[PDB]
């Protein structure tokens, strides 16, 4: 059977102990799992369900519902590119083009080394700084291709 | 110590209240907050009865800053007429297009929000409070967790706060990508560890919420007003702005303005003043074509002299001002709004489920000039028929802004039909 | 001079508390000072009688213990720590803020007899330097705005 | 119900013993103390002989936490070799600069202290115990009075405690502004209703103390260890920290650190670790210049690698850690130490009386740049001659820290001589 490495299991248990009820920790746990693995491994869900004392189908449904979670593609760094109205107006397409020039990938794709995945997302609430992208937890205004290139060089 | 990178959103205030510290783009920790007289309102509040606090918030005229403008004191009164235990929820899911007012409080002056939460929880007799922060605000999450520990250190949280006998813990939950989890009942479902499916209302959360118990949900900005109301008293607070819609208000301005960012202004400010007096006018001094109030309304250049208040003829909503100028294609803009709703319907209700999808599907065809005659008449019909049977505000409004563009910019739409 | 009934009773409680009456001397003087806002010189003779001690024993004790004040009546004593840690962390800022708000310096009483500033040695709250007390309440000084609100609680 | 305001001192523990409850800045009442297994050490103690309890405390290696580090068990043994009646005194006068470790036990976990007093009193055959708490801890006084009543009501004090036939009353006395009343013999004089004048030692209080009877005086922190020693047994207690200097220790850290407060750590911790690993390093990440061990010792930045134990090369004292950084004027700091001793000499001994006075008076002239050459030589002479004929530790050490600053920071002093 699949088992969580102890360093991850410890963190999962912290989340589970944090709220008054175990099941409230489900999203924090799933975030933590995706942080660890670069995606949600299908196999991870059964042990998580046990820890949450939830049925597996409940956990599966939750993973399916929430768009931040990814069961398909392993990626070290997720480049979330906002495709909503303000970033669109102010130059989402220039950001995507710059990203294709540097990395050779389009939205939904992963680089051959498994390092970068471009993820199109709705409004990230930084619209004054459009066009906006995140790299994992870090968030930035796109200025130009040379600028983007320098930022991405910081992720190794 | 170290938080994820956050863009440095410009912020400006004429009132120096909510943005007194948050006008500076950095985390203000508890020592800086205390030096500015922070948590003295909490001490004052704990020497008042919960009922007096509710009375003050009521008389302040404070209304929900999350977008609907429900009177806050009145919401509290509805909660406390029901037997406890009761819960207090801070809604930090802020995911409306163009909307970034709440994150600058969270990320720069977290103690302002926390103080507000403690006072509000005391007012309604809640000993357990939650912040639900959207998953795409990771920095906000870590900043709040750290701030909450600071508040614990200093005895503003925990049992028997400052010898008052009042107990409170604040739990920080994270969203995971669903706009709909900002709808107060879907938010509660998510806090309960489930999919974010809105519940039929009534009942309202104040009657039946988290674990079926009386629950107040309030927006970040609403809660951040509460320390001022206590500190100044309700009368002094009511001196700020018009006496029917009093208090500071945050306006997130984006798109084709010279100075995009968050403006703290009174609600008698006009939309024209927001754009031209505060936000520096338009990029290239082009003419204003339209303003999108998030994804809710579309105002034309003929509608700029309206007040930024919660009146029938006022701007209303979140105060979100997305400026489009004369060269911005309105149908292209409408498509993006359709794409937004397509992506966020939870799909419980059939007209919302299929309507949000078809509106986006058909508008894409129109925009690309692949639409048939039926696709056109179909788009019109679907746009008018998303709302039926809907149990939440998303289905109620998914066609609203787009309909307003059809009515206010017929010439541009016609270019796409002919 | 004679103590009011409510105070006499309170003094008698202290005197009855320890096995021997004379052990209650300091609790008694704290009570007198709390009541009057200082130690009345006339109060000592009746206290001596109650403790079954000679008058000058009592006088010697009052003189010895720095918390007791026979000179100045004050409703609120603002005890300001002037020892090493509070000095390092900004005693002088606190004193200036106090002068800005109240118009007095250490050792002085406001004209209305409401506040007296008393410089004291380490108050045992050095992590929260600079420290002050207002009668029995103790606080960290953060700023003049913060201090002003605290003092406004004392009417 | 209500107590006077107390600032919320930060507290952190790696051992979860003395600060298991007191890490939280609030009063823990008897029910919450009982829920954590409190008073079961007392029950166990009362089923033991006094002699066995003394033996365990002895074998624990517990040493006096009031600063001298005298072996506690040995002290108790000395007392019980002398005929009764005997008295037990808890020293809560804590007035050393930088020292605030005892008050967080008193104010947050009073039952830990009370339980320790009852066990210690039983061990030495005392039916009458005292807490002497400085007058500037008014909240601590009320908290202890209330806790004592709680313990009476649950039958832990009074006659025939829990059917044992052991009688105990704990009386709480207040100081009134005199640092010297923490010296054990001056404390006793004060308890006897007199001025706080130290007595010639020997005799030690264990031979002749309160009313001339065998009397044990122990520090608050010392006594707070006693429940643990009974609860876990002495073997298990000795397995905390190094085998020779065992058990938890409280370290009150103040001055130029990021996280000033009280730390519960084992005594193998180094001074460097206290400052950098636990207290978060220095304000502004400035270089450490000196640590003042209260008003007793001054350590330089070259002595940071020493253990916080009672060994000859160790930190010793109360564990008080006052951090000065590179900008801090050492002469200005020495003046504050001189002023402290000037203010607290009881005046019985001539060199102490005149020495503490002249040290401060002359050092102030040096500081203000108004000192003559004879004032300089006079200052030096007086610093070296406070101690002769002294009958207590104040006269013995009133020049000690200042002398150490003269030796360790010659450059800074010479700058003042011009
Ligand atoms: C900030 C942000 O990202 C977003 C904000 N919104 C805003 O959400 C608003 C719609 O919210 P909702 O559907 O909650 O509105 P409502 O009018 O039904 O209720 C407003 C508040 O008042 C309470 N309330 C309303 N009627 C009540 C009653 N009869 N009794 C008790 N409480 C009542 C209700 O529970 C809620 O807290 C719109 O105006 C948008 O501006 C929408 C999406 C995202
Ligand atoms: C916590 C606080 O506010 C302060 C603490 N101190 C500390 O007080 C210490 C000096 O205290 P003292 O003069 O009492 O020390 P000591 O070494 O003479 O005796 C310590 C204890 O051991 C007993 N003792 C020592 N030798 C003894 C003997 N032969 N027989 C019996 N008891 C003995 C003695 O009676 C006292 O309880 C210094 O190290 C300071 O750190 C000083 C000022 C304020
Ligand atoms: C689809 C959808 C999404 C959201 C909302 C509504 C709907 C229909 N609401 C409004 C929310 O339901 C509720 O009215 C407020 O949180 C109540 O707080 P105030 O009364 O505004 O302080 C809402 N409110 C908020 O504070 N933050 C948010 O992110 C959202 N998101
Ligand atoms: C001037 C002066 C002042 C104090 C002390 C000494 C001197 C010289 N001592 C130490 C005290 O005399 C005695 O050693 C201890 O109280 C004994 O208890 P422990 O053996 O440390 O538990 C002391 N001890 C303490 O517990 N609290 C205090 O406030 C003081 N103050
Ligand atoms: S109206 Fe739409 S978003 Fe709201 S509950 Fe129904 S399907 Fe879900
Ligand atoms: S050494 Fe100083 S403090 Fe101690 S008894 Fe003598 S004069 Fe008093
Ligand atoms: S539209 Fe992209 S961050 Fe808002
Ligand atoms: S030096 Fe001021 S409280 Fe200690
Ligand atoms: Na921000
Ligand atoms: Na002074």
């Amino acid at each position: 059977e699949f088992e969580f490495p102890e360093e991850l299991k410890t963190k999962l248990q912290e989340h589970i102990n944090y709220f008054p009820k175990k099941r409230q920790a489900i999203l924090l746990c799933l975030h933590e799992i995706q942080n660890y693995y670069g995606y949600i491994p299908p196999e991870s869900l059964k042990p998580l369900a046990d820890m949450l004392e939830l049925p597996l189908n409940h956990v599966e449904g939750v993973v399916a519902f929430y768009d931040m979670f990814d069961r398909e593609d392993k990626a070290k760094y997720r480049i979330r590119v906002c495709v909503s109205i303000v970033c669109h107006l102010m130059g989402t397409n220039k950001l995507l083009k710059a990203l294709e020039n540097i990395l050779g990938i389009k939205p939904g794709e992963v680089t051959p080394d498994g390092k970068f995945k471009i993820v199109p997302v709705q409004c990230l609430g930084a619209c004054s700084e459009a066009p906006v992208f995140m790299v994992n937890d870090d968030e930035y205004k796109f200025e130009s291709e040379v600028q983007l290139n320098e930022i991405l060089s910081r992720y190794t | 110590r170290s938080y994820p990178a956050i863009p440095r959103i410009y912020a400006e205030t004429t009132l120096n209240m909510l943005l007194k510290r948050a006008k500076k783009p950095r985390v203000h920790s508890i020592d800086e907050y205390l030096k500015d007289g922070g948590y003295q309102a909490l001490e004052k509040a704990l020497n008042m009865s919960p009922e007096e606090i509710i009375d003050w918030v009521d008389k302040s005229t404070l209304r929900g800053r999350g977008g609907a403008g429900f009177p806050t004191g009145k919401k509290w009164k509805f909660a406390v007429q029901n037997p406890g235990p009761r819960y207090f929820i801070c809604n930090a899911d802020e995911s409306e297009p163009g909307t970034f007012k709440d994150r600058i409080i969270i990320e720069r002056d977290p103690h302002l929000l926390i103080e507000g939460i403690i006072i509000s929880s005391y007012a309604i007799g809640a000993n357990e409070a939650y912040i639900y922060i959207r998953g795409e605000y990771p920095a906000g999450y870590y900043i709040l967790r750290d701030a909450i520990e600071e508040a614990k250190k200093k005895g503003f949280l925990g049992k028997n706060i400052l010898g008052s006998g009042f107990d409170l813990e604040i739990y920080v939950a994270r969203g995971a990508g669903a706009y709909i989890c900002g709808e107060e009942t879907a938010l509660i479902e998510s806090l309960e560890g489930k999919r974010g499916h809105p519940r039929l209302k009534p009942p309202y959360p104040v009657q039946k919420g988290l674990w079926g118990k009386p629950t107040v949900v309030n927006n970040v900005e609403t809660i951040a007003n509460v320390p001022f109301i206590i500190s100044m008293g309700w009368e002094e607070y009511r001196y700020i702005g018009p006496s029917d819609y009093a208090g500071p208000k945050l306006f997130p301005v984006s798109g084709k303005v010279k100075k995009p960012g968050v403006y703290e202004l009174p609600m008698n400010t006009t939309l024209r003043e927001v754009i031209f007096k505060y936000a520096g006018g338009t990029l290239g001094n082009k003419k204003v074509k339209a303003v999108f109030s998030g994804a809710l309304d579309c105002f034309s250049s003929e509608e700029l002299d309206i007040p930024m208040d919660y009146s029938p003829l006022g701007f209303g909503g979140t105060g979100t001002v997305i400026v489009l100028t004369e060269e911005d294609d309105i149908v292209e803009a409408a498509l993006k709004i359709a794409e937004f709703y397509e992506h966020e319907t939870c799909g419980q209700c059939t007209p919302c489920r299929v309507g949000c999808y078809e509106q986006a599907n058909l508008l894409e065809k129109i925009y690309k000039g692949e639409a048939t005659e039926q696709d056109w008449e179909g788009f019109d019909f679907v746009n008018r028929n998303i709302q039926p049977t809907s149990i939440c505000g998303l289905g109620a409004v998914a066609g609203r802004l787009i309909r307003q563009t059809l009515e206010k910019f017929p010439e541009e739409w016609e270019k796409y039909r002919k």
